């Protein structure tokens, strides 16, 4: 019942047409792709191969992020703050490193 | 000429590749498409890669038909590409490694090699890769990988095939029970006298290496049994 923000897409529209419209039909419909790449690729589903050169910091940063929010919302969790101060800051040095 | 250039004839290597911040080429515009060529028109269409030479980028619009008639028995481009007008050809003057635009995803790198020479043709498209990859935002995310427009090509983006010429293997009626056997090896073989072409059946999960290697593995078992089938008969 989503559509694509990029390219409008809808998942009928996916079903019928096979195809997807633009890079972020990926993002919008993730829980459903999934069935599909299972069948496709053997029961696979996640990429074990190349990442490009450039934006490959973009992504091993935007990894440690995560990594960060979850141990923020730990942290937060033991009432542990000034650690969830620090913390909260290294998130977003990170996050002005990608911009 | 290659170096079973009497077992294999070629050895083809395919990497699908989208920009990521332009639509597909299902949903995009005209003016995306334009703008795609004329990027690679700009800062690569007379631009070296040092091994592989001179890259010419080879409008579909400019093109004389009978020149997308060669192109076309070349497989340097698909067929649907010639009536598309916006669609193109980069070109290395060796010939060998093109790089299709416009078509099923905006970039196709295609290493054509003549003999058995898979790791060659994937070290070829890898350096192309890069090469455009400078310049070019390539549509990627970090679970599913290299994103396409068909779900058949996520992931490496990658299809690897080797043509393969088996006489001897077909006459010994061995290829009947082959067959099976490199079709459980997570290996695709379509025939197209006695010529047959195998790729990889699956795109993500596996590592390009590894896809390359699994059907070098196979590919030169091959050329072994056949060389032993002539050498009987
Ligand atoms: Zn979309």
């Amino acid at each position: 019942i989503s559509a694509c923000p990029k390219c409008g897409m809808t998942f009928q529209q996916f079903r019928k047409i096979g195809r997807f419209g633009c890079s972020e039909c990926y993002k919008t419909f993730h829980s459903n792709i999934t069935p599909i790449l299972r069948k496709v690729h053997s029961g696979n589903t996640v990429h074990a191969g190349k990442i490009p050169k450039r934006i490959g910091g973009n992504l091993h940063v935007r990894r440690q992020i995560d990594m960060l929010k979850k141990e923020l919302e730990s942290l937060i969790h033991q009432e542990e703050f000034e650690n969830a101060a620090h913390v909260r800051d290294q998130i977003r040095l990170l996050e002005q490193s990608l911009k | 000429k290659g170096p079973e250039s009497d077992i294999v004839l070629s050895s083809r290597i395919r990497l699908a590749r989208n920009f990521e911040h332009i639509r597909f080429p299902t949903r995009y515009s005209n003016e995306e498409a334009s703008s795609i060529i004329q990027q690679f028109e700009d800062q690569f269409s007379e631009q070296e890669i040092p091994g592989i030479g001179k890259f010419v980028l080879i409008r579909m619009n400019d093109a004389q038909p009978l020149e997308k008639r060669v192109l076309v028995e070349k497989h340097l481009i698909s067929p649907n590409l010639t009536e598309s007008p916006f669609g193109g050809c980069l070109l290395s003057e060796n010939e060998e490694v093109s790089v299709m635009l416009n078509e099923e995803d905006h970039i196709r790198i295609q290493c054509l090699f003549p003999g058995f020479q898979l790791l060659e043709a994937m070290k070829a498209a890898n350096q192309v890769d890069d090469w455009i990859e400078e310049k070019v935002d390539y549509a990627f995310n970090e679970q599913r990988g290299y994103l396409t427009s068909c779900p058949t090509n996520v992931g490496t983006g990658l299809r690897a095939s080797v043509m393969m010429h088996l006489p001897a293997l077909v006459l010994t009626r061995q290829i009947n029970r082959i067959i099976p056997a490199i079709n459980q090896l997570g290996l695709v073989v379509r025939g197209i006298g006695n010529i047959f072409q195998i790729s990889n059946q699956i795109t993500l999960g596996k590592s390009e290496q590894d896809i390359v290697e699994d059907l070098n593995s196979v590919a030169a078992q091959l050329i072994e049994q056949e060389r032993s089938a002539r050498e009987a008969i």
